[PDB]
DNA sequence: CTGCATCCGAGAGCTGAGGGAACCCAACCAT
DNA sequence: ATGGTTGGGTATAATGGGAGTCGTCTCGGATGCAG
């Protein structure tokens, strides 16, 4: 469309790395400045 | 903690640092807040079938 | 400490096998405790199935983990009953007990009928495990008043458990009894018409050889429903670097064009 | 009681390319 | 209302398995020896 390229995300691979971190009864959580949980699964994973 | 802080005021260094040894799990499990019992798995999870094609 | 096979098998033979009169004494034992049970069943008017579970819990002891304050509630509950048809009770308790024993003395025939089904998708301690459970179900239908021997009746309902968990769990893709008996059906009539031929037969000679209603493409259905998956971590080339999935592209997600 | 001293086991060894074995019988949910 | 699927059954006697692997190097627990 002529525009420049817009910002990255978080790669598939890391989500990826995520859960088979999880699968091994590892709790990996990414957290905010204010040691917060940040969910990088856009609510599609949260019950 | 407390027996093992004890165990540290031995003149033998092997027991110290037996002490010490045991004593950096037992602080680690103290501050992570983890429970002990959680290395023993009653449920076991299941990756999503996408990464198990 | 490790070879789990090794370990089993010292545990079963530190148990001593049976005699004749240990054998039938053992056997009537657990035919009149199922006849106790049905009597105390019927004086009590209860189930009798969860009176016998009261029996089990209380000879399997504390050590065994349906709750401790029902079963207790129901053991005072029969310990009232009078005597005279009381002796149920204990005949039942003893019945279990010869149950168990029975079961743990006759352990290692299952051992003997499983050794010779290694190699069919199934671990020899699988087979083992499957092969107990059939003898624990030959136990309970055994009949001692027939004078047979009781591996005579056991043999069966062995090899009938191994061959259902064979059917059962071999395939990562579940396939009926019924249909994998008509593979193994098709396997062994195409290896007799291949000894017979000297070569590969076609699948219109193993349809003339199955019978009435076989075609060959029927055949050929039945051929391509028995293929297994295959893995994919299956190691491409001599250096182990290269492996099966990589190779094989997602066709699900859009691409950057399609989206576009 | 300590210490050191072999002893055993566990975790490593460059990147890139290309490489592919029983049979039968009867009831019961699904479609 | 039909096929496909599933649970139950067989009664001389049977009673403890089987493949395998010896041509590598370095470092941190540990049992064993002495004092």
């Amino acid at each position: 469309k002529g525009e420049d390229v817009p910002e990255p995300s978080v790669p598939e691979s890391f989500r990826v790395l995520v859960k088979e971190l999880q699968a091994l009864a590892l709790d990996v959580q990414t957290l905010d400045e204010k040691d917060n949980p940040v969910d990088i699964f856009e609510g599609l994973a949260s019950k | 903690e407390k027996e093992l802080l004890e165990e540290m005021k031995h003149p033998s260094r092997a027991r110290r640092a037996k002490a010490r040894k045991r004593l950096e799990v037992v602080r680690a499990f103290l501050d992570s807040g983890n429970r002990p019992e959680w290395m023993i798995l009653e449920a076991v999870p299941v990756l999503p079938p996408d990464l198990r094609p | 400490t490790s070879d789990p096979v090794r370990q089993y098998l010292h545990e079963i033979g530190q148990v001593p096998l049976l005699t004749l009169e240990e054998e039938v004494e053992l056997a009537r034992k657990v035919e009149e405790g199922m006849e106790a049970i049905k009597k105390l069943s019927e004086i009590t008017g209860l189930d009798p199935d969860l009176i016998r579970e009261v029996v089990r819990a209380k000879i399997l002891g504390s050590a065994r983990v349906l709750d401790p304050k029902t079963v207790e509630e129901i053991d005072q509950k029969l310990k009232s009953l009078p005597k005279e048809h009381k002796r149920y009770l204990h005949i039942a308790r003893e019945g279990e007990a010869a149950r168990q024993h029975l079961i743990e003395a006759n352990l290692r025939l299952v051992v003997s009928i499983a050794k010779k089904y290694t190699g069919r998708g199934l671990s020899f301690l699988d087979l083992i495990q499957e092969g107990n459970q059939g003898l624990i179900r030959a136990v309970e239908k055994f009949e001692y008043k027939r004078r047979f021997k009781f591996s005579t009746y056991a043999t069966w309902w062995i090899r009938q458990a191994i061959n259902r968990a064979i059917a059962d769990q071999a395939r990562t893709i579940r396939i009926p009894v019924h249909m994998v008996e008509t593979i193994n059906k098709l396997s062994r009539t195409a290896r007799q018409l291949q000894q017979e031929l000297g070569r590969e037969p076609t699948y219109e000679e193993i349809a003339e050889a199955m019978g009435p209603g076989w075609d060959a493409k029927r055949v050929e259905e039945t051929l391509k429903i028995a293929q297994e998956p295959v893995s994919l971590e299956t190691p491409i080339g001599d250096e182990k670097d290269s492996f099966y999935g990589d190779f094989i592209p997602d066709e699900h997600l859009p691409s950057p064009v399609d989206a576009a």
